[PDB]
């Protein structure tokens, strides 16, 4: 709303099915109507869903298993710009471990929020009494195997990066360079123009221009008008 | 306890505002003012003309106009609470928590300066004014943000009625708050020039507006840019503009004062009224009309509030005056018997017509603030008259005592005692009247002694030569002390409150430029005395979901914007040296830990 | 420019028959514009350079005091006039005591005896119902009227202060 | 021109302002290495 | 020399910083920088806005 030009930025909701509230109407194989003022009921901010139907109904997490697929899909996806995904981890119970494992497997960068307690808490206090930790934000967790779980995490700590509220775009920066690896200069030019976007003249300088990245004038030429303009 | 550092962080973490104020907990609060506090004595007297009345308070501060009607929201019942306690970082965070940031501003800055002329101590004014010029920034700095994002919708911010405080806009409210920081900035003199020229192109030049107004048919050329039934548009679209109206208002007046002075001069004879001095009469009478049609529409609203805003412009009491002396000036003149005091109530009252005069100058910048200075280098000449009058008193008499002149009574002595003494300051300087030394010496008295003639006609057939050189001795001391000492004693006085108003002249004639451009906003596009035709059609006219949604979204918008105001000052702020040396100094003792632990 | 334009005019006026009094007022004119350029000589020195800037803009200072002075001057000698009644009122007698004489008051220039009754003589000198007054002044007006020339003495004693003083050192600052 | 631009950066380059940002930057260098040698 | 262009674009559009560094890194900087000063000056008195 307090835009003033084009709209850019698109909420994307990924469900299961059986949870959405007043789905019957939805079953029309158009424009539907939808009486969300009636499991839980569709967000109307959003622009487009994804209802993963898991086949048990009212059953809650079987859409991480689309979820990641979709994640690592668009992260391999051109445009012939690479697009990044991030993920941001706000908090979390002991399954979210498994979401972070299963998204470091699979590499996608990953962000803690620092001071909001649980497996984002958990993951960013061994970052920067591991079992007097692992109880003191899992009380009920079993702790050989939580352990055993926050080790494999730890394994690829390059895929792990931690937001505390004493900005996001240096962190988003940060994160989406410590995981890039690659030299051909191909990969790193949607970080140069999330830099331009957001003016990370320090980040820029550092990390994208090193003698080891062999850039020439047609990779930058893009971003020479961009900044310009 | 005052802790704002501990307000914000218990806030940020999880406590529902909303569920947590209670009209209990609200009164509590205002129980925390200090006993011997202003807040507390305004409290008590509300009370006495239990709830806390802060609303009974709110409506004695700022007017019903401007009054909020509290309790109103939690934040802005919170940020009431701070203002009246004088808690200024407090305040400062419920305004940056809350919405409506622009007019809360500058409402909050109206509130404090209006508090600030009620406090005996001194530096709790100071605190007060402090605090306001603060939010009157902060609100500056908000709408110029918003503005350099989108002129549109920072017009509609300016100019819509906000419930918080009594449906005034900010405008209105920087008005009453005297915030001439607020109209000098950029957006609202661009909407005013807007505003101000109408339909016409703001750019259009200064001549080729003359030029037109003075050659109507120079409307329907290239002359003039505008933003059959179309000639009759581009006619309405010329003639209604505020700027047409103000130049035709003052070719208006000055002819108004020209036929003043010709029947003041010359056809004001004790004979009945001829023709001209009956154009001067209908003339006069349009001018009352068009200051009853003002007061009725308040310079809805009850009566008696129109009036009260009316008369709180001093431009409309001299007005008054003016026409009041007219009326009188009139019926004198027409009874039998009192011509001559009709006469001279008319010289007066042709002065106070031509001194509102001054009023046209506020268009131009150069001629704006000398009218301010002029009015202060009145209170300084009011200030110096105290000592003139001391000294005059003091010499007067005793030249008075020593000449002892014989042609002695209570106009004579009066004459000589001040008026004489007061044309000397001006260079005025009769020897001849006070110096036996330039008289001839007679026997034009009585007594024992001797005498001499002065041959001034109001200086006293006879005066004594008993220590003349004493009365000489009292002229010279009196042209050091008078005409040097205490004349630039003024003169210093009015060099300060000249430099004063030079400071800031700008935001003084931007104050003045708004409401000018107010005024002939919704002026009758017809001049005296063709005014009564534009009057006489008003009175004819009178005797015979959507909005809260663009209301939202508006609020959004400007939140949004208060939010990176707030992010970039806060980002400021870490950058700064201090916040540097400080965090180095942290991670100093985590490196001087980590040489510990290391060991 | 104009020096050279209005040397030209005078000239001209001058050596055509009936216009001699007219060039020669052309060209009285024309030598104060020329007078005036030797201020560009002074440009040369370090001290007398930037005060001519100094003089040009307290040029455009006496531009805008006017205003102030010709609205006071208007306010108070219509109203002094009228007061008065003179009887010998013709328009540029109105203009010469309604805008001249006052000026002058600025400068030291008081005529009391032209404007205070109690310095004239009394005289029928009217055919009008009221008491009259002789004033000795040429341009003065032959007969003036003694009803509240308190209020006039007054206006001059306000005047005094408004001007000489006020508005004066308005423009001095 | 050059060498005007070069006294303007090197006078920038020592002021109070810049040493700090520089401590400061080396402070986390030595925090880094202090992270790393545990 | 594209430097004249850029250095006349960012005076035009009142682009300080890029005028500044198009400025060092163009020739003629002297006559440049008089004539920046110049046109910048002429703009000046062209604007509605004080600021
Ligand atoms: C006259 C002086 C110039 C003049 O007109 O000045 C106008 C007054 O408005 C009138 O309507 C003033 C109208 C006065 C009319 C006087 C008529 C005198 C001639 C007839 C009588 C002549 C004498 C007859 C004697 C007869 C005896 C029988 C200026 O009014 P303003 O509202 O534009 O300016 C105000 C004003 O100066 C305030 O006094 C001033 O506040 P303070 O200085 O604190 O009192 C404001 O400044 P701040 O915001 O800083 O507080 C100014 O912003
Ligand atoms: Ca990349
Ligand atoms: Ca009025």
């Amino acid at each position: 709303m307090a835009s003033t030009g084009g709209t850019k930025v698109v909420a994307m909701g990924v469900a299961p099915w059986g949870v959405v509230r007043n789905r019957d109407t939805l079953i029309n194989p158009f424009p539907a109507r939808y009486r969300w003022r009636g499991q839980f009921p569709l967000d109307y901010n959003y622009s487009a869903f994804f209802l993963v139907d898991d086949g048990t109904h009212g059953c809650l997490g079987g859409e991480n298993r689309f979820r990641l697929r979709l994640e690592s899909y668009i992260s391999q996806q051109k445009t012939g710009i690479d697009i990044p995904v991030l993920l941001l981890l706000i908090d979390g119970d002991e399954k979210m471990l498994t979401r972070i494992e299963n998204a470091t497997q699979a590499q996608l960068p990953c962000l803690l929020v620092a001071g909001s307690g649980g497996a984002a808490d958990c993951l960013a206090e061994t970052l920067e009494e591991a079992r007097d930790r692992i109880r003191r934000f899992f009380p009920k967790g079993d702790l050989e195997v939580l352990q055993a779980q926050v080790e494999r995490i730890m394994t690829r700590k390059e895929l792990l990066t931690v937001y505390s509220s004493e900005e996001f775009e240096t962190i988003v920066l940060k994160a989406l360079v410590k995981a890039c690896g690659s030299s051909e200069a191909s990969a790193y030019l949607d970080e140069l123009r999330l830099a331009v976007a957001w003016n990370r003249v320090d980040i820029a300088q550092s990390e994208l221009f090193r003698g080891d990245i062999q850039w020439r004038s047609f990779h930058l030429e893009a971003s020479l008008m961009d900044a310009l303009l | 306890n005052d802790r704002p550092e501990f307000v914000r962080l218990l806030i940020s973490h999880g406590l529902s505002l909303g569920h947590f104020l209670t009209p209990m907990r609200l009164a509590q609060l205002y129980s925390a003012a200090p006993s011997n506090s202003l807040i507390r004595n305004l409290l008590d007297q509300a009370s006495h003309s239990r709830p806390p009345d802060v609303g009974h308070v709110l409506r004695m501060l700022l007017g019903k106009m401007c009054a909020p009607r509290y309790p109103s929201a939690p934040w802005s019942d919170l940020l009431l609470w701070a203002l009246l306690l004088n808690r200024a970082q407090m305040a400062m965070y419920f305004w940056e928590m809350g919405s409506n940031a622009v007019s809360s501003a500058l409402g909050a800055c109206l509130l404090l300066r209006v508090m600030a002329r009620l406090e005996p101590d001194a530096e709790e004014a100071a605190r007060r004014k402090d605090l306001a010029f603060k939010f009157e920034g902060m609100g500056v700095d908000l709408f110029g943000e918003c503005y350099r994002s989108s002129e549109v919708r920072a017009a509609r911010l300016l100019l819509r009625r906000c419930p918080l405080w009594g449906d005034a806009t900010c405008l209105q409210l920087a008005m009453q708050a005297d915030a001439r920081a607020f109209f000098a900035q950029d957006g609202v003199q661009s909407l005013l020039t807007q505003k101000w020229w109408g339909d016409m192109a703001s750019t259009t030049p200064i001549w080729a507006l003359v030029l037109a107004f003075f050659c109507p048919p120079l409307i329907y050329t290239r002359l003039i840019t505008f933003r059959g039934r179309r000639c009759l548009r581009r006619w309405f679209h010329f003639w209604g503009a505020p700027v047409t109206i103000f130049m035709g208002n003052v070719v208006s007046y000055l002819l108004f004062l020209l036929l003043f002075s010709r029947v003041l001069l010359v056809d004001f004879q004790p004979a009945p009224p001829g023709s001209l001095e009956l154009l001067l009469y209908f003339w006069a009478f349009t001018l009352l009309c068009e200051e009853l049609r003002q007061g009725l529409s308040g310079g809805h609203a009850s009566l008696s509030q129109r009036l009260r805003l009316y008369l709180a412009d001093s431009w409309n009491q001299c007005d008054l005056v003016a026409l009041t002396c007219f009326l009188l000036g009139v019926g004198c003149r027409l009874t039998p018997g009192l011509y001559h005091l009709g006469r001279t109530v008319l010289c007066i009252d042709f002065m106070v017509f031509t001194v509102r005069l001054l009023h046209i100058f506020t268009v131009n910048k150069q001629l704006g603030p000398k009218i301010v200075i002029v009015s202060k280098m009145m209170k300084d000449v009011f200030f110096f008259l105290f000592f003139l009058g001391v000294w005059l008193v003091a010499y007067g008499v005793a030249t008075e005592g020593l000449l002892r002149p014989r042609d002695s009574d209570f106009p004579s002595i009066l004459r000589r005692v001040f008026y004489r003494p007061y044309l000397q300051i001006f260079g005025q300087i009769p020897q001849e009247d006070m110096d036996v030394a330039l008289m001839e010496h007679s026997n034009c008295s009585s007594e024992p002694g001797f005498w001499a003639h002065p041959p001034g006609a109001q200086a006293g057939t006879c005066v004594s030569q008993y220590a003349n050189w004493l009365v000489v001795l009292l002229l010279v001391i009196f042209l050091l002390v008078a005409n040097i000492l205490l004349v630039n004693l003024l003169i210093a006085m009015f060099s300060y409150t000249f430099g004063k108003v030079q400071g800031n002249s700008d935001l003084y004639w931007k104050a003045q430029r708004y409401r000018l451009i107010r005024e002939f906003h919704s002026r009758p596009a017809l001049a005296p005395p063709f005014i009564v035709i534009s009057h006489l059609r008003l009175l004819l006219r009178q005797l015979c979901y959507l909005s809260k949604e663009a209301e939202r979204k508006l609020l959004t918008w400007e939140s949004v914007h208060k939010e990176n105001f707030l992010l970039a000052r806060a980002r400021d702020k870490r950058e700064s040296d201090s916040e540097r040396l400080k965090r180095t100094s942290q991670k100093v003792d985590l490196a001087l830990k980590q040489l510990g632990h290391i060991r």
